């Protein structure tokens, strides 16, 4: 009963963002926890929430669970609505990639020994960018079955290959001593909208007038600012005509473009000013008297 | 097919000297069943069948199911030819042959089971493995 | 064949249409 | 088909073929696309005569690869 | 209705447990139609349990109650328990369906659809109304059936 | 007041949705309370965190409702020693609107955290405003003579997210949010949200005024009192000092627009110099 390389890991919305949060306060230390969901068969783990062991004591590596702080968070989280038996534990690595280290390899070895399908995610916020989360999940490769000549799981499908190795993970022992699985993310319309509400602006905020005085200095100061480039812009225009094209970018690093920054401030004065305008005439009829 | 198969056995030797994976190993097998495919020769998985046992859990499915490619159209026999080929009842993860038989069975008389139903039809019912289930 | 052709090029243009505003469609998405 | 009909077994073999990115044994479906290319004759007793037919071109611009 | 039908005849009608009934107004009077109710005594939640034979397939059901605020609102459905039922065991449990009522399923010209792929073999089907349309401490329920066909 | 403004997080948001459904799956609740976690910048609310506790209330009579304060003081313990730095802010509750039990359990939350802020999380996506409407409680020393009471007072709401967070959801919004859409559109779009908020401010009003006009309910004297203050402010943009200064301003940006609209013009005329210049060159030597 080989697994199956078409194995996917299921992390929740909350999920991901309790590991992130977790992980970039724990910067540097490889702070640890445990994900709680279930195994829905033999090709999906769902992790439908996780929470943070603490940490004993200084020390950037991963320690041993605490057993008493795991089973009375297991059981109070039973009486909120939350009985998900642990499915494998989560890990940060702030920077240097998603890989397992030798510590993590045996940490993970304990999940294996009572979870067969134990899974060893691993989360780098430091790494992690808007829209692009690094984040991996490991089961280790019994070096007995390896070292005979057997594959570490079957491939019967495409789907665990699609994602190729990182040399940072490779070289820290990804194909040899673990394998990688590929994580997908559950995401519903409820918690889709719910995180549309950040960094949404008050309704107040929209028909708000920003201040005169300083719109018109705001005004003031950059139409002077155009001034200095316009007479800049007309010496980069001639300056082009008569020069090389190796130098059509290599003599602009180091030197404003006036072009640019004309531009720039074209773009803001236009958005200033207009929205300014339809503001004030909005709220001339919606604010009055009569 | 029989009398013009024309296969090049050639082809398939050299990229079976070059298998390294299961991946590559079971796509041979497929692809052996491929240019065999209505010819009815099994002449590449008799001469490797020590080569063929390398096959593992679903590709063994697989590897059974692809007798029915090799063997499609066969129509005048198929029980008593995939029972040649598949011992009746086995302990060892027979459940990847017994459900890659029926799957093979269902290739021979694709879009042609007049007759082949009423065995699937009963094998799949007094059927236990899932697996057996998935061929079935 | 003076219909062949007629009704070719109609189906040309319809097609021509279908790719314009999928490559539309493409630029509005290539964007994000 | 060589009339025109959309022959069945060749699009369902084909689709269920393209489902190898999910399954592996589901590859052998492409075996029902495969359509013999094939001039049969045939007699009153529906019987397969000695008939030798013409192909009026060269023996090399259809014909099977050299062999290694 | 399409193929299937009403399965009261197949309700053994002597397994059928009606938790929370009131000696006022029985089980019987929501399983025959002709006017009438049931209707709960101790509290606004009403647990009911239907038995008959394991082969029967549920489409929908007609859980029709009155208009003033007495027809259920909240009703839990579980299949295939084993051992009893009390109230707390359909209250802190799954539910297969736990379809939430609306006005217009109560009127009595009114079907309400289940998840059929959910109720393919029912050996008896347990039903915990849990509230109702309003704050009444009694609830009602004019008429019920399950419509379906056997196994 | 104490708080000048709180800022619920994204995990916050996640976790009260979580809360609910997982609470309201076994069985059907009204409102799910939890506790909420974070710490203290000046005076505003930085609300990051929380943990669900177990709560049930009788619909009947608001007096009967349990809240297991003895779990409360064990989750605390768990979240502090993970993170020390997030103390008790407050608790939450799912329904829609307060409650009028909300001020006796504030009472309880407040022995933890004496300004104890109540955020209340609606976990129904609505389509205007923020699913977040943060209240403390005050005393409110009337005029009439009727003796100080407990009231919650509103507080503004604003979801923030922490660097860290922030990359989370993005990662999860990226295929439905749709950046492409220009800064000068989207104040626009806000500009409409503006006026379908102040809408919905003002049917909500008219609301409250047919009902007291029928007597549903009686005179309450602090809106009245507000409600003519607001139409006193309501200002005469019919004036002829209003109208000059409003035109004399509104010229002052159009020059300013018309002068980057100029600039924008022979810009883009020295982009197709260019292209003409490359097609030209490009063509030649092929
Ligand atoms: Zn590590």
């Amino acid at each position: 009963p080989a697994v199956d390389t078409a194995e996917q890991v299921y992390i929740s919305s909350l999920a991901l963002l309790k590991m992130l949060k977790h992980g970039r306060a724990g910067v540097p230390m490889e702070v640890m926890g445990l994900m709680l969901g279930e195994f829905v068969d033999d090709y999906t783990v769902r992790v439908i929430d996780v929470f943070a062991m603490p940490q004993s004591g200084t020390g950037v590596s991963v320690e041993a669970v605490d057993p008493v702080f795991q089973a009375k968070m297991l059981d109070m989280l039973k009486q909120t609505g939350r009985p998900e038996m642990v499915v494998g534990w989560y890990h940060s690595h702030p920077g240097f990639g998603c890989w397992l280290s030798g510590v993590d390899i045996n940490t993970q070895q304990s999940f294996e020994a009572l979870s067969e399908r134990a899974v060893a995610v691993v989360v780098d916020p430091i790494q992690s960018v808007k829209g692009k989360v690094v984040i991996d999940a490991f089961r280790l490769i019994n070096a007995n079955m390896m070292v005979l000549g057997h594959e570490p799981r079957q491939t019967t499908s495409n789907l665990g290959h699609l994602n190729k190795p990182s040399i940072q993970a490779l070289i820290h022992g990804l194909n040899r001593h673990y394998y990688s699985i590929t994580i997908n993310y559950r995401k519903n319309e409820l918690e889709q909208k719910m995180l549309l509400n950040l960094h949404k602006k008050s309704w107040m905020e929209g028909l708000t007038l920003q201040d005169y005085s300083e719109h018109c200095k705001h005004n003031e100061s950059v139409v002077k600012e155009m001034l200095e480039l316009a007479k800049n812009y007309n010496k980069a225009v001639e300056e082009e005509d008569k020069m090389t094209p190796e130098q059509l970018a290599i003599k602009n690093v180091g030197k404003q473009d006036p072009k640019r920054h004309l531009e720039e401030h074209v773009d803001v004065l236009m958005t200033s000013n207009i929205v300014q305008c339809l503001a004030a005439m909005l709220d001339t009829v919606v604010f009055k008297l009569i | 097919l029989i009398r013009n198969n024309n296969t090049d056995l050639m082809i398939l030797k050299n990229t079976k000297d070059a298998v390294r994976n299961s991946v590559c190993h079971t796509a041979t097998v497929i692809a052996n069943s491929f240019m065999h495919c209505g010819t009815t020769s099994d002449q590449f998985l008799r001469d490797n069948l020590e080569w063929l046992a390398r096959a593992t859990n679903w590709a063994k499915f697989t590897a059974t199911a692809s007798l029915g490619v090799i063997h499609k159209g066969h129509e005048k026999e198929a029980l008593q030819l995939m029972a040649t080929y598949l011992p009746k009842d086995t302990s060892p993860g027979s459940a990847y042959q017994e459900g890659g038989g029926l799957y093979a069975l269902g290739l021979i008389h694709a879009n042609h089971g007049g007759d082949i139903i009423d065995y699937l039809l009963n094998q799949l019912k007094n059927a236990s493995n899932d697996i057996v289930r998935h061929g079935g | 064949d003076l219909y062949s052709r007629y009704k070719k090029l109609q189906q040309e243009l319809e097609f021509l249409e279908v790719q314009e505003e999928y490559i539309k469609d493409e630029q509005k998405n290539l964007k994000k | 088909s060589r009339t025109g009909h959309t022959h069945m077994p060749s699009v369902v073999g084909v689709l269920v073929f393209t489902q190898f990115w999910f399954w592996f044994p589901l590859s052998h479906f492409l075996s029902l696309a495969y359509t013999p290319t094939c001039v049969i004759g045939l007699n009153k007793d529906l019987k397969m005569p000695k008939v030798q037919y013409k192909s009026n071109c060269k023996p090399s611009t259809f014909a099977y690869p050299a062999p290694l | 209705p399409k193929g299937y039908m009403d399965l009261m005849p197949f309700i053994n009608k002597a397994g059928c447990e009606c938790l929370n009934e009131s000696d006022e107004h029985g089980f019987d009077n929501c399983l025959r139609k002709d006017t009438t109710f049931l209707e709960s005594d101790c509290d606004e939640q009403l647990l009911i349990t239907v038995a008959f034979n394991q082969p029967v397939k549920l489409y929908s059901m007609k859980f029709q109650g009155p208009d003033n605020g007495q027809g259920p609102k909240y009703v839990k459905i579980f299949i295939n328990l084993p051992r009893s039922m009390d109230f707390e065991e359909a209250e802190r449990s799954e539910p297969t369906q736990a379809l939430e009522l609306t006005e217009d399923d109560i009127k009595e010209d009114g079907i309400v659809p289940l998840r059929y792929v959910k109720f393919q073999n029912v050996n008896s089907v347990t039903i915990f109304v849990q509230s109702n349309q309003g704050e009444e401490e009694t609830t009602r329920i004019s008429y019920f059936t399950f419509i379906g066909t056997p196994v | 007041l104490a708080v000048q403004k709180v800022v619920v997080h994204p995990l916050v948001l996640l976790s009260v949705v979580d809360h609910f459904n997982r609470i309201g799956k076994v069985g059907n609740q009204k409102r799910v309370v939890g506790v909420l976690l974070g710490s203290w910048q000046k005076k505003v609310l930085d609300v990051s965190n929380s943990f669900a506790v177990p709560f049930d209330e009788d619909d009947k009579d608001d007096s009967v409702w349990f809240l297991d304060h003895d779990y409360l003081e064990n989750m605390y313990g768990m979240f502090k020693k993970v993170n020390a730095r997030e103390r008790i802010v407050g608790w939450y509750h799912t329904g829609p609107k307060l409650h009028k039990n909300d001020i006796a359990i504030n009472e309880l939350m407040k022995r933890y955290c004496p300004n104890s802020v109540l955020v209340i999380i609606d976990v129904k996506p609505k389509d205007l405003g923020l699913p977040t409407e943060a209240y403390i409680s005050v005393e409110e020393v009337h005029d009439d003579g009727t003796p100080t009471s407990k009231t919650f007072e509103h507080v503004t709401s604003e979801i923030g997210a922490e660097e860290a967070e922030e990359v989370g959801v993005e990662h999860l919004l990226r295929d439905i949010k749709d950046t492409t859409v220009g800064t000068l559109s989207q104040r626009i779009t806000n500009q409409v949200h503006g006026l379908k908020g102040l809408n919905s401010k003002l049917l909500d009003i008219r609301s409250y005024l047919e009902k007291v006009a029928t007597g549903k309910l009686p005179i309450n004297h602090q809106i009245i009192y507000q409600l003519q203050d607001v139409f006193n402010l309501l200002p005469d943009v019919s004036l002829q000092e209003f109208v000059k200064a409003f035109y004399l301003k509104t010229n002052d940006q159009m020059v300013v627009v018309y002068l980057a609209s100029l600039i924008r013009s022979v810009v883009a005329l020295h982009n197709l110099i260019n292209n003409k210049i490359a097609n030209r060159d490009a063509e030649k030597k092929e």
